Parts: C-alpha cells; sequence; structure tokens
C-alpha cells in the first residue's frame, strides 16, 4: 500500500475522537526521536479502532506504554513489524488469529506468549537479534509457517519439541544461537530448504535424520561439539555444505555421496574425524575439496577414482595420514596439497596430469621410476632428504627444494639439479657455507641461519630475491654480494645503519636529494636504493611489505616518470633492524638533481626510516 | 567481453596503473561491487588467479584476496568490506560477501597482523565507527576473541575510558546496534577494572582526569551508570 509515512505526525491525529481514527487499515511509525510516552489522550486509548499493517521502528531503551495500547487492541493484525520492541513480553490481550507476518528484528523479549495459542495462517516469523529471548511458544497449530529466521538469538536455551508439527517449513535460520544445545527432530514432511546452524558454540544434538529431497545448503561453520550428522536422504541439489572448525565429528553420513550436484567440499579444522565415508566418489562435478588439520583422518578412500572431475585437493597438518589410493588415474586434478603430513612415508602416485604438486614436510623419502610419464610439473616442491642423490629422474623435474634444521652442509651437486626455482633454509643452525647454487634460481629465503657467515656463488638470475632475515654472521664479501648483485626484485639484510655505499644518504624521512654525477650523456640512469624502517612494535610474524617511489625535479618542476614505480612481495619479512635494497630506472632527465620520495603502501603496518641511494 | 574477462583486465590495470590513494580508495568499492552481483565469479577469478605465475595458496579465495590486497591497499579492501554489506545475510550476495571478507580475513592472520595493526587499517577516522557492527563483527573475525577486539579498541584510544566509553555511548544511539554485544564491551571495560582491585570510587576521578585526534568530551560522568554500576557489580 500507500504507507503513512509519520515520524511524531501522526499521533496528532490518533487524538482526535471523531471516526477520522477508524479506517486506518496501515500505520508506518519512525520512532527515532526517544520520548516514554507519545502525548495521546486517555479518550483515544478506549476507542477500538483496528489496524491490519503495523510498522512501527522503536527506540532503544523508550518502552511506549501508549503506542501498545492503540497497536494490539486491533483484532485483525495481518503484519506486524516492532523493531526495537523494548518490553518483557507480547501483551497478553494480543490476538493472533489472522497474523501472517511476524517480524521483531531487534527486541528485549523474553517469552512471546503463555499459552497454545491459534496460528493457523502465520506464515513468517522474523525474531532475529532477540538476545533476551528464552523460549519459543508453542508452535504447534503454526502449519503453514514458512520461515522461521532466530539469527543471533544468544539467550535461545531450547527449541520447543513441537517444532515436529511445522510441515511446510522451508527456511531455518539458526545462526549464532550459542546457548541452544539440541535441535529437536523435525518431521517426515518438512522438507527444510536452508538448514543455517552456523556459530552454535554449545549444540550438542541433531535430529536423527532429515528429509532432504529439496535442500540447497546445510552451515555448520563452528559447531564444535557436533559429534555426529543427520543423515541426508537425497540431496538431490545440495548447492553449499560446510563443516569448517568442527571438531567432535567422529564420522559422516554414508548418504553424503547422494549429492550429485555438489560442487564445493570444505572439511578445514575437522579433527577427530577418522575416515571418509566410501561413498564420496559417487559425488559427480566435485571440483574443489579441501581438507586441512584433518588430524586423526589416518586413511583416504579409494573410491577416489569416480571422481573425473576433482581440480584441487588441499591436505595440510593431516598428521596420521598413512597411505593415498593407488592405481588411480584422477583425469582432471590440479594440484595436490600434502604439505605437513608427517606420517605420509609413500609417495603420492594418484594422478598423472598434477601440475602442481606439493610434498613439504612429508617423511616421503623415495622418488618412483614413473615420473616421465607424467605431465610436466610446473611446482614440484619436496623437503630435502639426505638419499635423495639416488634419483636422478627426481632431479631435473624438481622445483623448489627446503632443508631442515639439522642439515651440515648443503651437497655441492645441488648444481646439477637444472629447473630448480627456491632454496628455502628454515633455521639452519649448525651451517658454514652455500655452494654455487643454479642459475635457474629465482628465490632463496635463508630465514633465520645463525651462522651462513660464507657465500661461494655469483648469482647471474634477472629476477632473484635474495632474502636473508636474522642471518647476522656474514663476511663483508658475502654482504656485498646480496647489495649489489643486480636484482629487479628486493633484498633482505641484517643491518643498523644505511652502508656507505649508498652515498647520498638522507634522514629518516620521504625526502633524499641526489645530484647528477656528470652531464646526462647516457640517456637512462639507474639507481640502487636502500631502506630501513622506523622503528616501532612489529610482530614477531609480520609477512607483508610494498614501496611506493615517485621522482620529481626542483630545478624545473616536473613529475619524472619511474620505471619500476612500485615494489611489492608478499613473502619478505618486516623487521626493524633490516637493509632492504632494490633498483630504479629513469628516463633520460633535462635536470641535474633529483628528489626521492620513497613511501610505503600500507602506512599502519611499517613506515620507511633511514634511506640512502646511489647511482651506477 | 564476458564479465570474467573484463573484470580480470580492470583489475590487472587498476594494479600495475599506480593509481593515487583517493583513486583507489574510490574504485575498489565499484570492482568489489562488480565481483559479488553473481556468484559464478568470485569462483571462477580465484582459479584464475590460483593458476596464474607467482606465489603458491592453498585456496581460489586465498588467491583472489591476495590480488585484491595488492591492488588496493589493506585500507581499501577493508574500506570495501565495511561499505558494502548486503541486506539479507542469506542471500547469495551475501554470502559472495561473506566469502570475500573471510578471505581478506584469513589473508591477514597469515601475515601474522597484531589486533593493532588491523584496527589500524580498519580505522576510519571517526571513534564511533569501530563499533558498528559491520566493522566490529570484522573486527572480531580477525583477532578471533571479543576480549582482544575490545582490548585493541581501548589501545586504540590511548588507554582512555572516557574516550572509550564516549564512543560506546554514542554507539548505543545506533538503530542496528547488537545492544548485546555493546553492553559486553561496557561489562568487559567494567571488568577490567574491577578484577584489578581498583574498586575505588575514583573511577568517578580517574574518568576525569582522563578527559578533558579529538573525540567528544562526556560531560556526562555518567556518577552512576559508569559510577553505581561499577559500585555494585563488584564490592
Amino acid at each position: 500500500h500507500q504507507l503513512l509515512v509519520g515520524e511524531r505526525d501522526i499521533c496528532e491525529v490518533l487524538n482526535d475522537d471523531t471516526i477520522d481514527s477508524r479506517r486506518f487499515i496501515g500505520i508506518n511509525l519512525d520512532l527515532y526521536k526517544n520520548v516514554e510516552e507519545l502525548n495521546i489522550s486517555e479518550k483515544a486509548l478506549e476507542r477500538i479502532h483496528d489496524f491490519q499493517f503495523v510498522r512501527i521502528n522503536g527506540k532503544n531503551h523508550a518502552l511506549h506504554e501508549r503506542l501498545q495500547g492503540l497497536i494490539y487492541q486491533s483484532p485483525q493484525i495481518r503484519s506486524l513489524h516492532w523493531k526495537c520492541y523494548q518490553n518483557i513480553c507480547l501483551p497478553s490481550t494480543f490476538n493472533s488469529e489472522f497474523l501472517v507476518e511476524l517480524d521483531m528484528s531487534f527486541s528485549k523479549l523474553q517469552k512471546l506468549w503463555e499459552g497454545t495459542k491459534q496460528l493457523r495462517n502465520l506464515k513468517w516469523m522474523d525474531l532475529s537479534y532477540s538476545s533476551y529471548l528464552k523460549e519459543l511458544p508453542n508452535l504447534s497449530t503454526a502449519t503453514n509457517l514458512e520461515e522461521l529466521k532466530l539469527r543471533n538469538c544468544s539467550s535461545l536455551v531450547e527449541l520447543p519439541s513441537s517444532i515436529e508439527k511445522l510441515t511446510s517449513l522451508q527456511i531455518l535460520d539458526l545462526h549464532r544461537c550459542s546457548s541452544l544445545v539440541e535441535l529437536p527432530s523435525f518431521g517426515n514432511a518438512t522438507k527444510l530448504e536452508i538448514l543455517n546452524l552456523e556459530n552454535c558454540s554449545s549444540l550438542v544434538k541433531l535430529p536423527p535424520s532429515i528429509n532432504a529431497n529439496n535442500l540447497q545448503e546445510l552451515s555448520l561453520t563452528n559447531c564444535s561439539r557436533v559429534v555426529e550428522l543427520p543423515a541426508i536422504e537425497n540431496a538431490t541439489n545440495l548447492w553449499k555444505l560446510n563443516l569448517l572448525n568442527c571438531s567432535s565429528l567422529i564420522e559422516l553420513p554414508l548418504s553424503i555421496g547422494t549429492a550429485t550436484n555438489l560442487k564445493h567440499l570444505d572439511f578445514r579444522g575437522c579433527s577427530s574425524l577418522v575416515k571418509l565415508p566410501s561413498s564420496i566418489g559417487d559425488m559427480t562435478n566435485l571440483e574443489v575439496f579441501y581438507l586441512s588439520n584433518c588430524s586423526n583422518l589416518v586413511e583416504l578412500p579409494s573410491s577416489i577414482g569416480n571422481l573425473r572431475k576433482l581440480t584441487l585437493l588441499l591436505m595440510r597438518g593431516c598428521s596420521k595420514l598413512e597411505t593415498l589410493p593407488t592405481n588411480i588415474n584422477l583425469k582432471s586434478l590440479h594440484t595436490l596439497n600434502l604439505i605437513d603430513c608427517s606420517r605420509l612415508k609413500s609417495f603420492p602416485e594418484i594422478s598423472t596430469h598434477i601440475k602442481y604438486l606439493r610434498l613439504i614436510g612429508t617423511a616421503i623419502k623415495e622418488v618412483p621410476l614413473s615420473i616421465m610419464s607424467w605431465s610436466p610439473l610446473a611446482h614440484f616442491q619436496i623437503s630435502y632428504f639426505e638419499s635423495l642423490k639416488e634419483f636422478p629422474h627426481a632431479l631435473d623435474i624438481i622445483t623448489e627444494l627446503q632443508l631442515s634444521k639439522d642439515i651440515q652442509e648443503v651437497p655441492p651437486w645441488v648444481k646439477r639439479m637444472s629447473r630448480l626455482r627456491a632454496l628455502r633454509l628454515n633455521n639452519c643452525n649448525n651451517l658454514v657455507s652455500l655452494p654455487q647454487l643454479p642459475d635457474s634460481l629465482a628465490y632463496l629465503y635463508a630465514d633465520n641461519c645463525k651462522s651462513l657467515e660464507r657465500l661461494d656463488c655469483c648469482f647471474n638470475n634477472p629476477e632473484i630475491r635474495l632474502y636473508f632475515p636474522k642471518c647476522f654472521k656474514l663476511n663483508q664479501e658475502a654482504r656485498d654480494l646480496i647489495m649489489h648483485t643486480s636484482t629487479r626484485n628486493f633484498a633482505m639484510l641484517p643491518g643498523t645503519q644505511v652502508p656507505a655505499c649508498f652515498n647520498h644518504r638522507a634522514t629518516s624521512g620521504d625526502s633524499l636529494k641526489i645530484k647528477l654525477k656528470e652531464s646526462p650523456l647516457p640517456t637512462t640512469l639507474t639507481f640502487k636504493a636502500c631502506i630501513m624502517l622506523v622503528n616501532e612494535e612489529m610482530s614477531y610474524d609480520l609477512k607483508s611489505m610494498s614501496v611506493d617511489i615517485v621522482i620529481r625535479d626542483e630545478q624545473n618542476d616536473l613529475k619524472v616518470q619511474c620505471t619500476p614505480s612500485y615494489h611489492q612481495c608478499t613473502e619478505i619479512y618486516v623487521l626493524t633492524e633490516h637493509i632492504y635494497t632494490f633498483e630504479l630506472e629513469v628516463e633520460e632527465v633535462t635536470s641535474t638533481e633529483l628528489v626521492f620520495e620513497f613511501t610505503s603502501v600500507n602506512e599502519s603496518i611499517c613506515k620507511i626510516g633511514e634511506c640512502g641511494i646511489l647511482q651506477r | 567481453p564476458s564479465a570474467v574477462e573484463a573484470l580480470i583486465e580492470t583489475i590487472d590495470r587498476h594494479g600495475r596503473v599506480s593509481l593515487n590513494d583517493e583513486a583507489k580508495m574510490k574504485k575498489v568499492v565499484r570492482t568489489w561491487k562488480k565481483l559479488i552481483e553473481r556468484d559464478d565469479l568470485i569462483g571462477e577469478i580465484g582459479k584464475h588467479y590460483f593458476e596464474a605465475p607467482g606465489p603458491l595458496h592453498d585456496t581460489y579465495d586465498e588467491a583472489l584476496a591476495t590480488r585484491l590486497v595488492t591492488t588496493y591497499s589493506d585500507r581499501g579492501v577493508a574500506r570495501a568490506i565495511l561499505h558494502t554489506r548486503p541486506s539479507d545475510p542469506l542471500s547469495k550476495k551475501a554470502g559472495q560477501a561473506h566469502r570475500l571478507e573471510e578471505a581478506v580475513a584469513s589473508l591477514w592472520k597469515g601475515r601474522g597482523y597484531t589486533s593493532d595493526n588491523v584496527v589500524s587499517s580498519i580505522a576510519t577516522g571517526h571513534d564511533v565507527d569501530f563499533f558498528a557492527p559491520t566493522a566490529f563483527t570484522f573486527l572480531v573475525k580477525c583477532v578471533e576473541s571479543e576480549d582482544d577486539a575490545n582490548n585493541a579498541i581501548f589501545e586504540y584510544f590511548g588507554s582512555n575510558p572516557s574516550r572509550y566509553f564516549s564512543a560506546v555511548l554514542h554507539a548505543m544511539e545506533k538503530p542496528d546496534a547488537d545492544s548485546r554485544v555493546l553492553e559486553s564491551s561496557k561489562k568487559w571495560m567494567f571488568q577490567c577494572y574491577a578484577q584489578k582491585q581498583f574498586p575505588t570510587p575514583v573511577f568517578e576521578r580517574t574518568l576525569a582526569a582522563y578527559q578533558s585526534n579529538h573525540y567528544e568530551k562526556l560531560s556526562l560522568s555518567q556518577i552512576e551508570e559508569l559510577v553505581e554500576e561499577y559500585s555494585r557489580i563488584y564490592s
């Protein structure tokens, strides 16, 4: 209808003792302005004029005593929307026979009704954010109900036993009912369409089974005490099923594989999940399948081969995992992410078109001779073990190595390793020197090597990132090589002041004055910048850093262009007493002095302090 | 071209163009809204950016979040998250928005951000905005506990209970403010002054001393609300 939009400017109409009070089907109020009582004559409280569409927008800590007098005396209240109700219970004079919608999206209710009332034609009931609600009414005789959205009702201890009789329910949003401890059995014909139980930190029991012919979503994203899961009968058209962080889940319903249209399954955090059901392979179009931190998952079923569409198989921290299925060829597998699976003890050979193979922390210790039959691997990462020399077929395919803490010396045969693009040392507390590395190298993350004083290489990859965090022991010829290696990316080093080789130093700030070495006979000029960070609270794990660069001339005013114009690295560490270097490229500048302003994106994480540069 | 190709080329151009801070704060919201228009975009672009050369990630959402944060800064992403909240939580748009927001939260956790870094990234300039639900829920998502989020907001105010109480009282006026959470924050402040064995009635004069960027200087020292309540809740 055309709503009577009024804000305290309809309350004067109702004071009139004429019949003008009657014949108001719809009322729409907005009570943002605070007042305890509307200025209404006591004679208008006697008049029994009815409303059918009531839309009131309440105010916090403003219990309108008179407004409740006129509203709930209306016999045929078809609709009701009272945000911020601000009363303990609905008045006892309420007649809800013709109620079709109910909506109290913020409230201080504690129990709606005293007894079993008639709800013959109620079709919607939104009671969201009613943090003080204690119990729902007797929802029997509410057959035509469709939705029941109890979102974020913290204090709701238990759902009514009469939920079984809501034979028309479609949506049941119980999002963050942190105190609900049991979901009652629903019935044989309800056919919920959206069963949302996202953050029920104290939910324990669930229905033994629910009809699921028309079911699309079923979310339990932090239910930490759900012991088992109701059987999903048909699930012909599930769209979403996520059980993130659902610990204490011991098994899975054997009918979970009936969901033949599901395309993404997420079980991250599902600790104490012993084994997947044998019907998993029944799923079709299952493209993405996350498992992470799934301890006690001791085996992975061999029915996977039926999937034929799996693309991503993430498996991190699966400590107890022992044996992957054998003699399968996943046709469309793309990445096998098996990191920190301590007890793998056997190479993963479950496909032939894998492109990203991540095997770090696994106690694998062999490589099969069958890999030359595989498709080329764009990323094959395995943590180094001593008995790797016996596999010449594994050296030319490998891409990333990872030396462990207890490595006495990097083997000299690393130079033979052809397609190597990274070498990460993780707190190599007993090391001395690094040998010559293959020229395909593009990353060198010496994380916290206590003693790595010697570098005996000459890197010649134009895009190499020589990060040496917290690696203090280093002879000056090593520190010279790290700084003076020509690379278009960053370079880390432990230091306390910007070195002397960067002549044109400047104080802590974003204003560098440099002078051109000569009349610019070469058109282009090359600059090597150095940067420290302002000492400020630094998290032990700060791992993101980006830099902006702007060059402007002061002798003649013009914003000279810069070719790199930014350096970004999402793997570099952010540490206080460390030196960051990079490269700069410029045009042919008609001037003779330039100003460099090395700002930094994300000024809330790290700011650039001392920074001096040089010209090559 | 199609929607996916157009949005990918837009993101790439924005990333490499080195645009102004206000320009990025304006374009991030447009791109962000384009992302959640249909439910087949986040997955497809996440899959495209997963396979592209670069660092290796664990999920598609992490790849998309990494590219978005790299293109538009940490503050731009938070701006887009706070100002693009759909109405119905059970819609498709709200589902896509929650996917993006959770991906960004996990991105920030994976880089070892503290509570202060997250708060300074969310920080808009008005002290009342930290208690709006669309920002408080994201902050709790990033710090995993309401106590830590409240402590972070308290420390961002220079450990000043006057400014904190002024902000909470202003957040009480908000129309869609989850009053349970606001009383949770107020109760947390009362508690942290309570178990400290600081049950002095001087809480009134401590507030008066701590009161006079800038903020509304509560003159309403709530001699009962912010005093008698502390008086009879504990000791």
